RNA sequence: GGGAUCGAAGAUGAUCAGAUACCGUCGUAGUCUUAACCAUAAACUAUGCCGACUAGGGAUCGGGUGGUGUUUUUUUAAUGACCCACUCGGCACCUUACGAGAAAUCAAAGUCUUUGGGUUCUGGGGGGAGUAUGGUCGCAAGGCUGAAACUUAAAGGAAUUGAC
């Protein structure tokens, strides 16, 4: 069971989250990348990190794996303000300017003493 | 202690009739039969929307009574109320708690979820029941948006609406939001309709 | 069957005060009940109230303010003498400072301090504080 | 109303109820039947004299194992045979 | 230096509240014992009981200690706190703290006349906890405290000078007895008398007069 | 409560409730104090001037504080046509 | 009188393991009625009876009042049967707790130290003991009533944890 230690996972994951496009599918160039871009004191643990960058780069070029990319939270902030329909369902133009409503609710509005466009569609049980 | 400026608007009444806020629950509790207008023959009761309006007016008065606008907290575990509460608190200055309520948020002075409100506003007192029970320990008033079979334990001023239809919920939060802002002074004229549509407070899904 | 009526009346008054209400409906009524409630109303443990006729025996609607802690009856109406008052006011009242054990003397029904002042005695109905 | 009568002309039922329920005590029943005057070996007195008939090595086993030093006496006033403990003398050297 | 975390606490630290009578007036929940310590400087505690209790915690037979502690002013501010802890002195200290939190006032009054200071209670009161019921009756001046020495000590830490007591139930279990006596002395500010029938206007809190202060930044 | 010198001898006067007029005690945390803002002619709230209410933990816990506060508001002219005295 | 089933006793074949005792087949009394006797149960809802007050909710059972309800259309009706709304009077349910209790729990086991609506019966640590004796009822079996001597520091009720 070759479970990668926490330092290799976190370092390789960070080097792909921040520094994605420099990294490649090849171990021998990502190894030189990990030589040049992080201060890893030992060649062996650098090879661990570099081959795990290679494996995760093989995984991410198939689909977006759950890393860090701060380009979508602002789009979700925009998504709150995107779908503002210009005609609401509360707007009378959806129902030809009239409120289709029952006899008792019309009796309520008559008791209010307020004049609104109302069409009395009766219901029963 | 109210001018006739505060009275019910024909535009707002058209809005409230369009949102089916008048369509009350099937069964009605003991303490909310004052809010019932009548029962339709299909078993749906009718909510006195004028009473509803003046309850929103008094609730807006109470929200105006808190000096610092941060101690006002809106609450929703209701799905549509999440949208409504977030956009409400955006336009208001209050703080929202959408989704799941963390217990011990009003007790437990140590944790990071520790907030000190001076007012709690609730979409559904049945879905947000634990927030009512939590507010019942640290002396916080509770404003609720009660349908006609909503439980009225530990509640202050309660607004009769329909918590089923999302248009009703978004519009109730909408009207309370605009009336609070008109009472503050950022909406100086009363003749002015609130320019943001009630569709910003309604809930969407792709 | 229904044996005492002032007992049932104070039962209903005390229950509605425990729930915090504002009014009660007593059925039936009596002269004794009216005099008792006048004694209450004189010191003002209650506000105003009202008789209702139905030709049988009246009903009473009482407005009760907030001031009643507890009222009750002493159901065997004991014969009491003058110093005996100092026993019952040592038993039933919450302090020497207030509270009214009420007596039924031959000069009417009233609280114990008036019967100190009028220097009479009689039987005992109940206690109010 | 608490399962007992409270009428103002009901003193009789109350005192008959007390005289029936005081026979359930212990001291009352010993006291008004003359129990001590009939069967207790002293006959209802604080002391008594008697004549030693035997010295007894009674045994107390559990949980305390001890050899109790006792004396079988026949009392003078009654003709009653009573065993009794004698303290502080391991030898019983003051007793024959 | 103590930093608060509650807006009541940073009001108390700001010197904007003087007595606890505001907190007692406004029914506030206290969660900082430093407030009680800064507002009751003459608050004198006393231990009532320390007892070793044998726990069985995850295959471990261990010894913890139950400490029943009463704090109390020589005026009318009492507090009760019960704490189990692994150490004796930690149980003492945290029981002191829990008693600092549960401080309630008392309404000590008169018996008979109106001279000098109130010495006895003002009415009869009653507390219950478990099967222990404790009944407090006012007493004449200079009559001492007719109570069992635990209850007597909890009353001496109140400035109650004269009271008759009667109990009922199994008063062997002393924590039920101290809780029942504590409920009895808490209920004295709970019985409405004719000299407090006078209608009073509702005053404002310190939470809104001092709302611009004491806010979390 | 006062002494024979006529000076008051109490720690604090308790707040009473308004729905049931009973005493709100020093540890009723289920009770509630309500501020309702005084309005202007324009419909702006006066910042430091409120009308206050007291609704005790028994009142609020029983499920009555809504109806009772409606009664208190309409009797103080903050509502209209809501609380009916006859039912 | 009846006697089909099953079946206290009895008469019997047993056996194989310490898998417990065995079991199995026949079977009188009885079980079913008539004329009488007896009067006991965990005869429990382990909760006396009468009466008032105090929260909701939705199902049912019996009765009744309404509906420009519904259906069976007989032409309209009227029956009935359901649905809706109300009202009594039940047997039960389900929440809570305001209140009670030691707790389980209780809309009464609530309105009880802030102790009183009326009234009947019962109990006073455990055994000895529902035993002895006497009275009474009964053909009998038994029932009702009912001790003391002596002996003893617990016997208990509810809830809680984990170690063979």
């Amino acid at each position: 069971g070759r479970v990668r230690t926490k330092t290799v996972k976190r370092a390789s994951k960070a080097l792909i989250e921040r520094y994605y496009p420099k990294l490649t599918l090849d171990f021998q160039t990502n190894k030189r990348l990990c030589d040049e871009i992080a201060t890893i004191q030992s060649k062996r643990l650098r090879n661990k990190i570099a081959g795990y960058t290679t494996h995760l780069m093989k995984r991410i070029q198939k689909g977006p794996v759950r890393g860090i990319s701060f380009k979508l939270q602002e789009e979700e902030r925009e998504r709150k303000d995107q779908y503002v329909p210009e005609v609401s369902a509360l707007d009378l133009s959806r129902s030809n300017g009239v409120l289709n409503v029952d006899n008792q609710t019309s009796d309520l509005v008559k008791s209010l003493g307020l004049k609104l466009p109302l069409s009395v569609i009766n219901v029963s049980a | 202690s109210l001018p006739a400026t505060f009275d019910l608007t024909p535009e707002d009444a058209q809005l409230l009739l369009a949102a089916n806020t008048h369509l009350g629950a099937r069964n009605v509790q003991v303490h909310q039969e004052p809010y019932v207008f009548n029962a339709r023959p299909d078993g749906v009761h009718v909510i006195n929307v004028g009473k509803t309006w003046e309850k929103l007016v008094l609730a807006a008065r109470i929200i105006a009574a808190i000096p610092n606008p941060e101690d006002v907290v809106a609450i929703s575990s209701r799905t549509f109320g999440q949208r409504a509460v977030l956009k409400f608190a955006a336009h208001t200055g209050a703080t929202p708690i959408a989704g799941r309520f963390t217990p011990g948020s009003f007790t437990n002075y140590i944790t990071r979820s520790f907030k000190e409100p001076r007012l709690v506003i609730v979409t559904d007192p049945r879905s947000d029941a634990q927030a009512i029970k939590e507010a019942s320990y640290v002396n916080i008033p509770v404003i609720a948006l009660t349908d006609l079979d909503s439980p009225s334990e530990f509640v202050d001023v309660a607004i009769p609406c329909n918590n089923r239809g999302k248009h009703s919920i978004g519009l109730i939060w909408y009207l309370l939001a605009r009336e609070v802002l008109r009472l503050r002074g950022a909406l100086v004229d009363r003749t002015q309709p609130w320019s943001i549509m009630p569709d910003l407070y309604f809930y969407r899904f792709p | 069957t229904r044996s005492s009526v002032l007992a049932d009346a104070l039962n209903a008054i005390n229950n509605a005060e425990k729930t915090g209400k504002r009014q009660v409906l007593i059925r039936p009524s009596s002269k004794v009940i009216i005099k008792f409630l006048q004694v209450m109303q004189k010191h003002g443990y209650i506000g105003e109230f009202e008789y209702i006729d139905d030709h049988r025996s009246g009903k009473i609607v009482v407005q009760l303010n907030g001031r009643l802690n507890k009222c009750g009856v002493i159901s065997p109406r004991f014969n009491v003498k003058i110093g005996d008052i100092e026993k019952w006011t040592a038993n039933l009242l919450p302090a020497r400072q207030f509270g009214y054990v009420i007596l039924t003397t031959s000069a009417g029904i009233m609280d114990h301090e008036e019967a100190r002042r009028k220097h009479v005695s009689g039987k005992i109905l109940g206690f109010v504080y | 109303g608490k399962g007992k009568p409270r009428g103002l002309n009901s003193a009789r039922k109350l005192r008959v109820h007390r005289r029936n329920n005081r026979w359930a005590e212990n001291n009352y029943k010993k006291r008004l039947l003359g129990t001590a005057f009939k069967s207790s070996p002293f006959g209802g007195s604080s002391h008594a004299k008697g004549i030693v008939l035997e010295k007894l090595g009674i045994e107390s086993k559990q949980p305390n194992s001890a050899i109790r030093k006792c004396v079988r006496v026949q009392l003078i006033k009654n003709g009653k045979k009573v065993t009794a403990f004698v303290p502080n003398d391991g030898c019983l050297n003051f007793v024959d | 230096g103590w930093v608060p975390v509650t807006k009541l606490g940073r009001l108390v630290k700001a010197g904007k509240i003087t007595t606890i009578e505001e907190i007692f007036l406004h029914s506030l929940p206290v969660k900082e014992f430093q407030i009680i310590d800064t507002l009751l400087p003459g608050l004198q505690d006393e231990v009532m009981n320390i007892k070793p209790v044998q726990k069985q915690t995850r295959a471990g037979q261990r010894t913890r200690f139950k400490a029943v502690v009463v704090v109390g002013d020589s005026n009318g501010h009492v507090g009760l706190g019960i704490k189990t802890a692994k150490e004796v002195a930690g149980a003492i200290r945290a029981g002191i703290i829990i008693a600092k939190l549960s401080v309630i006032p008392i309404r000590r009054g008169y018996w008979g006349t109106n001279l000098g200071q109130p010495h006895s209670l003002a009415t009869k009161t009653t507390g219950k906890c478990g099967s222990v019921t404790v009944r407090l009756i006012p007493a004449p001046r200079g009559s001492g405290i007719v109570a069992s020495p635990a209850v007597k000590k909890l009353l001496q830490l109140a400035g109650v000078e004269d009271v008759y007591t009667q109990s009922n139930g199994k008063t062997r279990t002393l924590e039920n007895t101290l809780k029942a006596a504590f409920v009895a002395i808490g209920n004295t500010y709970g019985f409405l008398t004719p000299n407090l029938w006078a209608e009073q206007p509702l005053p404002v809190s310190p939470l809104d007069i001092y709302s611009d202060e004491a806010s979390a930044q | 409560m006062e002494n024979d010198k006529g000076q008051l001898v109490e720690l604090y006067v308790p707040r009473k409730c308004s729905a049931t007029n009973r005493i709100i005690k020093a540890d009723d945390h289920a009770s509630v104090q309500i501020n309702v803002a005084k309005v202007d002619e324009e419909g702006r709230a006066i910042p430091g001037e409120y009308v206050t209410y007291a609704l005790s933990g028994y009142v609020r816990s029983r499920g009555e504080s809504d109806d009772s506060l409606n009664r208190l508001a309409q009797n103080d002219g903050l509502l209209k046509n809501v609380w009916s005295y006859s039912r």
